[PDB]
């Protein structure tokens, strides 16, 4: 359970466990890579612990436009909804979100998979994103498909070239 | 518009944030300057001001170095333009995608500010017809094969055409050429080849 | 990572204005880029296709290449090859990719489905079906090789392209360092953070690198002093790292536009370009 | 137009002598989309239709070579009507007078 702790001095927060770490009789902790404690003898029972972070994620705040609605799902990162409408992902928690069995093409991207996009009344829907229409072209070793007519494409295209030309005269 | 102004923003942004960062106290007693000055004699104001030269330029050479990185993504983006106006205004690219999706036309540039948009004219093809089809075509033990585009059936009657855009040319050897004998060629199909010489002989 | 649960110190890193924010917004540009990278990339190709029941083309064999159902996820054979070959607690996080490796293997077989069954038509237009001996005629011809050399040594040609193939499997399997250049990226960005974690362990100065140690020791007018030199080495580091990512960033998403032309010039199309795609 | 480059070397670098093709010295010519023959608008199969004022030939684009049209210079496409701006001419048969001899 996610605890503050202090032994001999040396404080901390974590979820303290049970471990399979083998102190040999002279050592009284163990550390990270980071020289954060990493596990622990405890000073009136000499078993180890395991010391682990409280479970931490980013809140990424999933919204359709203000100017559409002020309804907001949010995707807590990684964490599992037991730590915490709900649903779980792989990229985390997801919260306020309704899940829909249908693909649907990306609207906000969530993660590992997930898009959301606000539909019917309505609500915030989060789903496994479409890669697009599934198509079996049509091959067969004698078979060819010629187009017969075209389309004057004028798709276009916008690219920075210059930047606004700053300055800053450092000593000012 | 959303590249440009973007770019727009970005640099907005890094000047409101360096702007912002004056007012960062960087752990001296007050972020105004003059402040500091009117209220310290030297011996003091020395220690303050220092903290924000040191906050101020360390703030500085962040905002270079992001202008820096900024600078190369946007000299990679004016050689891709430049590159689009010498390939596909100046010329024709026949680099598949680069100029557009479709084969591409070419391209007006239109300025924009602190950009360039390009009008990238380009054919898409949009009505297809499937069609019966042989890599290569059979007539008097001969194996005839297309000069340029394919060759085709609507079902009853074999066609070369081109491979872009369906135009049903009747087989001749003007469009097609020779190699070898049917024998080694997987998928061959007959047909007739037309001889566009030996009829005008016997006329 | 700078004051970890620490409220004395996260009030300090406020002292330092705007730093914390653009960071993370650094890194958030620089983890969106890798989304839009990604979809720059693989998903130049507007519907999944797929390939047919029937496999035959013309003699050319890809089934190494290829998805195979029997897979959990659908990789192919080379793609998972190449997926055994390839090879943290303190604020540090990786996201996932938008993409799974599921997606992306599904964007690499519609691309290559493309390849196979269409030729550069999927680029341009719909997806045209093209039969593979005929869209090799083309691409002999689009290198002014007159494309009775195909068809006159067709069944040469195919078990050329399958031994070759085979010579892939067997230099993969065996030649670890064949992949050296994303085991390369992945050790640098590994590697990086290890030294970014690391650079925790460092004093720059403060009488320890543990921050609680300072803050179980020393009231705030003494502690202000030692966390100022931990909250300045570690941000120190922490722009290091950033700026690190940044320039690697730009060199990644030249690679991802590198990659991206080679996907349209010769996955979706063939290349003129001598040398721009395999020697030769 | 480019047509081949030599590398050499350079201090922390390389140079290119780009060898490129470079036109120079142009002539004012009118010209056509198409040619009409008898019904047929023929084309140029590579070049563009050009005449001087009086006659009319096929050259290629890039160096005026002026070269009398006939149907191995050109592919025949529909009949006039579709197409504007084309101009009538005739169109040489290089089988006709070793037919007729
Ligand atoms: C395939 O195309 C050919 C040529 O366009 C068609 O043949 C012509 O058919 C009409 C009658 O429908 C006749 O007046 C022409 O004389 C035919 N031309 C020749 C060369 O025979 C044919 O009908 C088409 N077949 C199918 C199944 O679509
Ligand atoms: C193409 O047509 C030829 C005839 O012009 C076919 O050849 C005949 O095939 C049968 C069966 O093998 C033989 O009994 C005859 O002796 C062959 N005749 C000649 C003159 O070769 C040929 O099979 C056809 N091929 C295709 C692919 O359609
Ligand atoms: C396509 O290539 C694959 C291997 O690249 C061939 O698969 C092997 O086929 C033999 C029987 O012919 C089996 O004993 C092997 O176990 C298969 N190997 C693997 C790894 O599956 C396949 O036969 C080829 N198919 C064609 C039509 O060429
Ligand atoms: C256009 O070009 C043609 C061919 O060069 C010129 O016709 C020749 O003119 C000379 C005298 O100037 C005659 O000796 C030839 O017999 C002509 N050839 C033919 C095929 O008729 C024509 O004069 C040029 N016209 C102009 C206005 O430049
Ligand atoms: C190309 O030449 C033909 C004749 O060889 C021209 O056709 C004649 O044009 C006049 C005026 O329009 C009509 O009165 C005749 O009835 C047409 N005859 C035929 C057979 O169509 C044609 O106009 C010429 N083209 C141009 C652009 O002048
Ligand atoms: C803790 O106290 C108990 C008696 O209350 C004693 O038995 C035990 O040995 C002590 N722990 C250690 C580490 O000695
Ligand atoms: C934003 O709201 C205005 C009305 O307040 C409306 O005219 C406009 O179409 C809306 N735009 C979007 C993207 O919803
Ligand atoms: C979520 O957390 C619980 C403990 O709260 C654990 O038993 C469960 O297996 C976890 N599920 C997943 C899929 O991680
Ligand atoms: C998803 O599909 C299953 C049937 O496969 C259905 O029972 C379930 O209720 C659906 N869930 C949602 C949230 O649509
Ligand atoms: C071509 O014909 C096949 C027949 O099975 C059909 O499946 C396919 O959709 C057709 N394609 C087009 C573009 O009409
Ligand atoms: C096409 O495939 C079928 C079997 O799927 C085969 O019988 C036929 O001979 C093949 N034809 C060509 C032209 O390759
Ligand atoms: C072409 O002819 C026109 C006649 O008005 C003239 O303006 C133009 O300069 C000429 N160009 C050349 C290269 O002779
Ligand atoms: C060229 O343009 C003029 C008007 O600018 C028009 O009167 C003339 O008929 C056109 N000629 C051709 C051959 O297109």
């Amino acid at each position: 359970k996610c605890v503050n702790f202090n032994f001999n001095g040396l404080t901390g927060t974590g979820v303290l466990t049970e471990s399979n770490k083998k102190f040999l009789p002279f050592q009284q902790f163990g550390r990270d890579i980071a020289d954060t404690t990493d596990a622990v003898r405890d000073p009136q029972t000499l078993e180890i612990l395991d010391i682990t972070p409280c479970s931490f994620g980013g809140v990424s705040v999933i919204t359709p436009g203000t100017n559409t609605s002020n309804q907001v799902a949010v995707l807590y990162q990684d964490v599992n909804c037991t730590e915490v409408n709900v649903f779980q992902t792989r990229a985390g928690c997801l919260i306020g979100a309704e899940h829909v069995n249908n693909s649907y093409e990306c609207d906000i991207p969530i993660g590992a998979g997930i898009c959301a996009s606000y539909q019917t009344s309505q609500s915030i829907i989060a789903y496994t994103m479409s890669l697009g229409a599934e198509n079996s072209v049509a091959y067969s070793n004698n078979s060819i498909a010629i187009p017969t007519n075209f389309t004057i494409s004028v798709t276009t295209e916008i690219l920075p070239v210059s930047m606004t030309k700053t300055s800053v005269d450092c000593t000012m | 518009l959303g590249k440009l102004q973007d770019v727009v923003n970005q640099n907005a942004q890094a000047l409101n944030t360096l702007v912002k960062q004056l007012s960062s106290n960087f752990g001296a007693i007050s972020s105004v300057l003059n402040d500091i000055l009117s209220r310290l004699d030297p011996p003091e104001a020395e220690v303050q001001i220092d903290r924000l030269i040191t906050g101020r330029l360390q703030s500085l050479q962040t905002y270079v170095t992001q202008q820096l990185i900024r600078a190369a993504e946007i000299r990679a983006s004016a050689n891709l333009a430049a590159t689009k106006m010498s390939e596909c205004v100046l010329g024709q690219s026949k680099r598949v995608d680069f100029c557009g999706k479709g084969y591409h036309l070419m391209s007006f540039p239109q300025s924009a500010p602190h950009g360039v948009v390009f009008l990238h004219v380009t054919y898409v093809p949009a009505q297809e017809k499937n069609f019966t089809t042989a890599p290569a075509i059979c007539h008097d033990g001969k194996a005839h094969f297309p000069r340029e585009g394919v060759f085709v059936s609507n079902g009853t009657h074999w066609f070369v055409t081109q491979r872009n855009f369906y135009e049903p040319q009747i087989i001749t050897t003007d469009n097609t050429f020779v190699s070898g004998n049917c024998d080694v060629v997987i998928g061959i199909v007959n047909n007739t080849v037309y001889d566009p010489l030996q009829p005008e002989l016997d006329s | 990572y700078i004051c970890g649960d620490s409220t004395e110190c996260s009030n300090l890193l406020l002292q330092y204005g705007s730093f914390c924010t653009q960071l993370n917004r650094a890194l958030t540009g620089i983890a969106v880029e890798q989304d839009k990278n990604t979809q720059e990339v693989f998903a130049q190709v507007k519907q999944i296709y797929k390939t047919p029941p029937i496999k035959d083309f013309g003699g050319f064999n890809f089934s190494q290449i290829l998805p195979d159902p029997s897979k959990p996820s659908k990789r192919s054979f080379i793609e998972d090859l190449l997926f055994n070959k390839v090879t943290k607690f303190n604020g540090l996080t990786v996201l996932p990719p938008l993409l799974t490796d599921e997606m992306i293997a599904q964007y690499t077989s519609a691309l290559l489905a493309g390849t196979i069954t269409s030729g550069w038509t999927f680029g341009a237009g719909a997806a045209l079906q093209i039969p593979f001996a005929m869209q090799m005629a083309y691409r002999f011809n689009g290198i002014g090789v007159t494309q009775n050399v195909l068809y006159e040594n067709q069944k040469l040609i195919a078990n050329q392209f399958n031994s070759a193939i085979g010579k892939i499997q067997d230099s993969l399997s065996s030649t670890a360092s064949a992949l050296g250049k994303l085991q390369d990226v992945v050790n640098q960005n590994a590697q990086a953070l290890n030294t970014l974690v690391k650079q925790l362990s460092s004093n720059f100065g403060a009488i320890s690198s543990v921050l609680n140690d300072i803050l179980s020791r020393l009231d705030p007018p003494e502690a202000e002093v030692q966390i100022d030199r931990l909250i300045t080495g570690r941000l120190q580091s922490l722009q290091t790292y950033v700026t690190q990512q940044l320039i690697r960033a730009a060199e990644i998403r030249a690679s991802a536009n590198l990659a991206a032309t080679k996907m349209s010039e010769c996955v979706l199309g063939q290349s003129k370009r001598v040398d721009f795609c395999g020697k030769g």
